[PDB]
């Protein structure tokens, strides 16, 4: 019983985050009613680390969902698995944060963040023993990006010994024209470097690619990419869900994972890759979840991992399959590719496997790297940042909530560090 | 090889053969210790909360 | 007769504890129970057997353990499990979040909060003893509680117990079964602060056990059940002369007295023969000649490492079963004149033997077959070294770069901690080198 | 694709195989301290066998045997010959032989040199090296840890020249504890006429230095076997094979089963090859001698190509297929 307390704020984030509980309540045989209704005992046995028992053995989802506008929110609680959240647990205003993180952050965000925490508290009041905190939110929008890190940096400050976690969508021309979308995400980066201990970075123009390219959807839709999303957050959370020796909580994973406390931005990647209803029918093996789950091509981060080096990796293996096959197989890739994976962290990747697999599939693995490659998704950022930056262009938005050009030279500057302090660690040697 | 120190009982037996012959701290420190480390972490949550309450 | 009190700590020493306690009910004839018919004497005895065991009024026979866990769900499993009326809870001792596979919080943080309630379980086992002779203490190296909390309690049983022997099972750590990359960190962290509080410990390697189980009892991929089945019959060897009628190890202090003339140097090499498939329709059974040719192989050691390249200053021959001296001294005749077996100068090379006649006892439908007879040699060489060579290269790569340090620094630990430790560990390197070179 | 870390820079044989191996294209080379490797061609020195076989998923192989220093160092390969029953204080093709200490076997030196003096008595000392018939030069020689080896006073001269050699023979041991004498072996030879009161050292830097005749009678005071053979049935009226080699595999062989229990890999969790340089003298009767045994031995010039590719065939693509030039000394 070791409680996780998920938040969902802004468009992306409640889009996603509502995905994500569709996804895992019928994994864990749950029904939208809150219902249980699965067959096997293992479905059940940490069904506390994100659920609530209430009365009539229903279960609800320890989630708060948050915006400044209405409009997903009622979406969400118009949709299938909307009556299976706490109606009190929605917290919302009316104005809108207008794509502008200075809204989310400091005037419009910052009259609602109070309400938000009156139900986180609520929440973690009722646990047990409280692991910490997962948010879903997108860094390229307002609320999510904004509000999401005020967020952040409030639960930190009454929760200071919790772990913190997020998935966190960063932007990319690929898939949106809105012009201040770089500043929006370098003034967040600049807040998750330093106060998440994990963030997942789950990238926009990756998504995009992989929906494109590789399943050959033409006109890949919001649907379409939150079902690559929602794939990878099941596989990602499965060690914290299922019984297990890996990885099996949030502080174990940093542990893990996190060797300077700075380096704490993971890419995550996911085999096999299939589009919603695809529905396919041959299984794959264990060598082609191994080789899958390390290719470039199914990373949900836009980086190359063979322009840089593994720090931690970790590995999840799911659907009944040799556990033998899978150590030999994961084996074979570090032996085989040794000079990515850096030589100073001796054994720096572990497997778990699962035995339940995600629905529709019977053999799946999830990745998630540690990879100094990440540095070329903020470099990326950094780029259209400056861009408009060194003009000054379109600063009258931010400027006119309050804030000063300083704010921003201070988010672009640590971020560059960020990049710096990848560069430095893919260099060295032992 | 000689046997030495042979004993027997219900249950077994025991000998040795030769082949060769040859040719702290206070409980009171303890707490110390266990009171600095606590005192370092305050120290350093208490530097966090200052630096969210800037 | 002298009492011994056993301490399980972390997921490996409770898990390995769950098999080492069934395995000396069914060696005793106890069951799950806590009944023994075969015990005469109600409510209070003077036996061999009571140096492990307390009775209570009823005739239950009661463990002379404690187990502890920062985390509750592998204590809960003894709880909910076959031997739970074996034990009674206030022996069975649990927090509620762990120490995350860190040394410092198992040591500093968590293990801050719950020493004096375990200590004071302790002494309430300890107040039912007539003659305690001390302790053995069951643990990983890897984990944070295994790391950090047991050596924090080694330190205060030291204070509070100090006559008394403390002998350890420790679990080396194997990236084939290991959940942390921190775990080379944890083990000479603790290796260094325990260090002055052992008499006597015995690491286990999860490699050569993986290895053992895989090329000897054909498992394609090991579990910790399999481990730890296997574990159990090796510490069972191990303690069977503190719970049986004989004249050899028969307390605590003759270990250390037996098999370490050099106090740091307190790291015997076990080494186990025969483990045989019970899947294995056909088995030759092997004689005295060949189980005990089997002691000098690397493949049947606790730890791979290369005893023909050390010295040696000790030897034991554990038996169980169809063994009688003369067999014994047939097969060492004949092994010396083929084997390289070198002992250190100022040391008589020979061996001490111990025959239990009883065979090996085998938990039903584990994955051992029974044999008629089987020995653990318990050998102090210089060749264990290797195994700290292995361990301190690991931690020198991660901590030249400060990797995963933060972790241990954020818990209140100082950073000068790990060069000390360190340090510590460069010395005993030395003291091997010169023992055994 | 197998990997390979090269540890020894200044090896000259593993650098042609550490070449011939890339050459192939289905081997790698890592950097150095990267533990995932298949091969290592390690140091001379403190080589860290203890680190070896704890890689799960790589089958580990190494090119020295540990514990074969003890072949390969003068003072162990006295005591080595003395103290093994396999060889015996009565063995037969060793030079009498004294291990003694600076500022030790020095009092038996003098019972046995006492001994020889009433009533042939020069001796070597070797470490820089000194040969003399004073016992009492010697003694203050190695005090400002030595042999003291009987010196041949009546060696095998080659003709013309009236000149001294010795034969280097390599040796190739696999994993398997298989044998492998090399075909070819060298005559490091004098080209200086021997005197009996730089003529006396065969060593080919000591020839270079200080001999005028460097190089006349055969390219850089180096004969190969071919001609030694003709020479010996010319001469003598006999073979190198018949006269000289099968000693001399007599004596490899005998050494190195000696050894074989103390450092097999047979049974071990990282397996071991090595390549060895036998050194050899012979005298007058066509006695061969055993001088010493070199554990890290360079190779004759012309004899890298074909030595080296019989390293990697033997040794290293026995263990690791990809997708003869020796005698198998059998047991
Ligand atoms: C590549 C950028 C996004 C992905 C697409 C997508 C938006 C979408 O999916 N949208 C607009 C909300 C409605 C949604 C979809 O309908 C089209 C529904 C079926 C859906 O996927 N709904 C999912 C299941 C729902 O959870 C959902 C998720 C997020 C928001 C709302 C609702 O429509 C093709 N867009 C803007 C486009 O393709 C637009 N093109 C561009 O913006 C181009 N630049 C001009 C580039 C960036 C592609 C055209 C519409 C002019
Ligand atoms: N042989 C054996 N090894 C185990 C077992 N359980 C864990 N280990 C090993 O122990 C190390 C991990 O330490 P654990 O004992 O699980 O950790 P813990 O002491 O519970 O510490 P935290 O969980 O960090 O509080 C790894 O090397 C594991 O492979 C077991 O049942 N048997
Ligand atoms: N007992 C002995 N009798 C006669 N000559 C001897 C001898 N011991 C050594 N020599 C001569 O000395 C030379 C060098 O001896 P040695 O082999 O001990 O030196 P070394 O080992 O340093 C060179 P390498 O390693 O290449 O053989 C030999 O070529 C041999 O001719
Ligand atoms: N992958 C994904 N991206 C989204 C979704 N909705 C919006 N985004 C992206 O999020 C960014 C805009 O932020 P949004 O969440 O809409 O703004 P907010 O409501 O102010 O937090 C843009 O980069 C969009 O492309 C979604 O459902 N899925
Ligand atoms: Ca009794
Ligand atoms: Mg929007
Ligand atoms: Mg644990
Ligand atoms: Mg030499």
């Amino acid at each position: 019983m070791r409680e996780i307390v998920h938040i969902q704020a802004g468009q992306c984030g409640n889009q996603i985050g509502a995905k994500f509980w569709e996804v895992i309540s019928d994994e864990h045989g749950i029904d939208p009613t809150g219902s249980y209704h699965g067959d096997s005992d293992l479905q059940l046995e940490r069904i506390n680390v994100y659920y609530n028992e209430a009365t009539g053995n229903k279960y609800v989802p320890r989630a708060i969902l948050v915006d400044l506008e209405p409009g997903t929110m009622d979406s969400v609680r118009s949709g299938p698995f909307g009556q299976i959240f706490r109606p009190d647990n929605f917290v919302f205003g009316q104005s809108g944060a207008g794509n502008n993180w200075a809204k989310g952050h400091y005037t419009e965000g910052a009259e609602l963040v109070d309400s938000v925490l009156d139900v986180v508290r609520k929440e973690s009041e009722s646990c047990d023993c409280l692991q910490g905190f997962q948010l879903t939110h997108s860094l390229g929008g307002g609320t999510g990006s904004g509000m999401g890190t005020l967020l952040i940096s409030k639960i930190r400050e009454e929760y200071p010994d919790r772990i913190m976690n997020t998935f966190s969508v960063m932007p990319s021309p690929k898939v949106s024209d809105t012009v201040v979308e770089p500043y929006n995400a370098t003034l967040s980066v600049h807040q998750l470097v330093e106060n998440t201990d994990e963030t997942y970075c789950i990238d926009n123009e990756a998504l995009y690619d992989i929906c494109f390219r590789t399943l050959k959807l033409t006109t890949p839709t919001y649907g379409d990419l939150n079902h690559l999303v929602s794939a990878t957050m099941s596989g990602v959370t499965t060690c914290l869900r299922f019984p297990g020796q890996l990885n099996a909580d949030l502080r174990k994973l940093a542990v893990n994972m996190v060797p300077f406390p700075r380096l704490h931005f993971f890419m995550p990647g996911f085999a096999p890759l299939t589009s919603r209803g695809s529905q396919q029918y041959r299984a794959l093996t264990v060598p082609e979840l191994t080789q899958q789950m390390f290719d470039s091509k199914n990373m949900m981060a836009a980086c190359d991992p063979r322009h840089g080096r593994y720090l931690t990796v970790a590995a999840i293996f799911r659907g009944r399959m040799s556990m033998k096959e899978v150590d030999e197989q994961m084996l074979n890739v570090q032996n085989k590719n040794s000079s990515y994976f850096v030589e100073w962290i001796p054994n720096n990747v572990k497997t778990a496997v699962c035995d339940i697999p995600p629905r529709g599939l019977k053999m799946s693995a999830t990745f998630i790297g540690n990879s100094t490659a990440i540095q070329e998704l903020f470099k990326r950022i950094s780029e259209q940042f400056t861009a408009m930056f060194r003009r000054k262009a379109f600063l009258h938005w931010y400027t006119g909530e309050g804030m000063d050009e300083m704010e921003f030279t201070e988010a672009e500057s640590n971020m560059n560090d960020l990049v710096s302090e990848y560069q430095q660690y893919q260099d060295a040697t032992a | 090889m000689e046997v030495i120190e042979l004993n027997k009982c219900t249950s077994g037996q025991s000998f040795e053969v030769i082949l060769k012959p040859p040719s702290d701290p206070s409980l009171e420190e303890i707490q110390k210790k266990l009171e600095a480390a606590e005192e370092r972490r305050k120290y350093q949550e208490a530097e966090l909360l200052k630096h969210l309450a800037e | 007769m002298r009492e011994c009190i056993s301490i399980h700590v972390g997921q490996a020493g409770v898990q390995i504890g769950n098999a080492c306690w069934e395995l000396y009910c069914l060696e005793h004839g106890i069951q799950p129970d806590g009944q023994m018919p075969s015990d005469k004497t109600i409510g209070g005895g003077d036996d061999s057997f009571n140096t492990f065991f307390s009775e209570t009024g009823a005739g239950k026979h009661v463990p002379r353990a404690v187990f502890v866990d920062l985390e509750p769900t592998v204590i809960d499993e003894v709880r909910t499990g076959t031997y739970r009326q074996l034990f009674h809870p206030e022996q069975l001792i649990t927090g509620k979040e762990d120490a995350a596979n860190n040394y410092a919080r198992g040591h500093y943080t968590i293990g801050k909060e719950i020493i004096d309630l375990v200590l004071d379980r302790i002494r309430k086992l300890a107040d039912q003893c007539t003659g305690l002779q001390g302790f053995l203490v069951f643990h990983s190296f890897g984990g944070g509680t295994g790391s950090g909390f047991t050596s924090l309690l080694m330190e205060r049983l030291s204070v509070d117990y100090g006559k008394k022997s403390k002998l350890e099972f420790s679990i080396y750590p194997a990236p084939q079964v290991s959940t942390a990359v921190v775990e080379p960190y944890n083990s000479i962290l603790t290796t260094h602060t325990t260090l002055e509080h052992s008499d006597c410990a015995f690491m286990v390697d999860n490699e050569a056990i993986y290895d053992i189980c895989r090329r000897n009892l054909d498992i394609e991929r090991p579990t910790y059940t399999n481990l730890n089945r296997l574990i159990s019959q090796i510490v069972s060897s191990i303690t069977a002369s503190l719970r049986f009628d004989g004249a050899l190890n028969v307390d605590l202090t003759e270990f250390q007295t037996n098999l370490v003339p050099y106090p740091r140097i307190h790291f015997p090499l076990a080494t186990y023969a025969p483990v045989i498939s019970a899947e294995k329709a056909y088995h030759e059974q092997l004689s005295v000649a060949e189980i005990t040719n089997a002691c000098f192989e690397p493949a049947n050691q606790m730890v791979k490492c290369d005893p023909r390249h050390g010295k040696y200053m000790a030897c034991c021959l554990l038996y169980r079963g169809d063994v009688v001296p003369k067999d014994v001294n047939a097969a060492i005749a004949t092994i010396k004149t083929k084997r390289s077996i070198q002992f250190v100068d100022w040391c008589p090379t020979g061996f001490k033997v111990g025959i239990n006649y009883q065979p090996p006892t085998v938990v039903p439908g584990g994955d051992l077959a029974k044999v008629q007879r089987a020995v653990c040699m318990l050998s102090n060489t210089t060749a264990i070294a290797e195994a700290w060579a292995r361990l301190d290269h690991k931690f020198d790569l991660m901590y030249a770069k400060r990797a995963f340090v933060h972790w241990y620094v954020g818990e209140g630990m100082e950073e000068g901690e790990f060069s000390e430790a360190r340090e510590d560990m460069a010395a005993l390197e030395k003291d091997y080198e010169e023992v055994g070179v | 694709m197998y990997t390979f870390v090269v540890r020894d820079e200044n090896s000259s044989v593993y650098a042609e195989v550490s070449r011939l191996l890339l050459a192939t294209g289905q081997w790698k080379r890592l950097r150095k301290d990267n533990p995932r490797f298949n091969l290592m061609l390690g140091e001379r020195n403190r080589l860290p066998f203890g680190r070896l076989g704890h890689e799960p998923g790589l089958v580990q192989l190494v090119n020295y045997y540990r514990g074969a220093d003890k072949l390969c160092r003068k003072a162990s390969l006295v005591k080595l010959i003395k103290t093994s029953p396999e060889l015996s204080e009565s063995c037969t093709w060793f030079p009498e032989s004294y291990v003694i200490y600076p500022t030790d076997e020095r009092e038996v030196f003098l019972a046995a040199y006492n001994r020889r003096r009433e009533g042939g008595n020069v001796w070597i000392a070797k470490s820089g090296i000194l040969i003399s018939s004073e016992a009492s030069e010697l003694l203050d020689f190695i005090d400002e840890v030595h042999v003291i080896q009987k010196y041949l006073e009546k060696p095998l001269l080659l003709e013309p020249g009236h000149r001294k050699f010795d034969i280097r023979s390599w040796v190739l041991v696999d994993h398997l504890y298989n044998i492998y004498l090399y075909r070819e072996g060298v005559l490091r030879t004098s080209s200086e006429p021997y005197n009996s009161a730089t003529c006396h050292l065969t060593n080919h830097c000591i020839q270079k230095e200080y001999s005028k005749n460097y190089g006349r009678y055969e390219e850089g005071n180096e004969m190969f076997f071919e001609e030694f053979n003709q020479y010996l049935m010319d001469a003598l009226n006999t073979t190198l094979e018949n006269s000289i080699l099968l000693q001399i595999k007599h004596i490899i062989r005998s050494c190195l089963m000696c050894i074989e229990p103390a450092i097999s890999t047979k049974h071990l969790h990282y397996q071991s090859f090595q390549l060895f340089g036998f050194d050899f003298m012979v005298d007058e009767e066509l006695k061969v001698w055993l001088i010493e045994v070199n554990g890290a031995p360079a190779c004759a010039q012309k004899l890298y190509a074909e030595l080296c590719q019989g390293i990697v065939d033997v040794a290293i693509s026995s263990v690791f297929p990809l997708a003869s030039i020796f005698i198998k000394l059998h047991h």
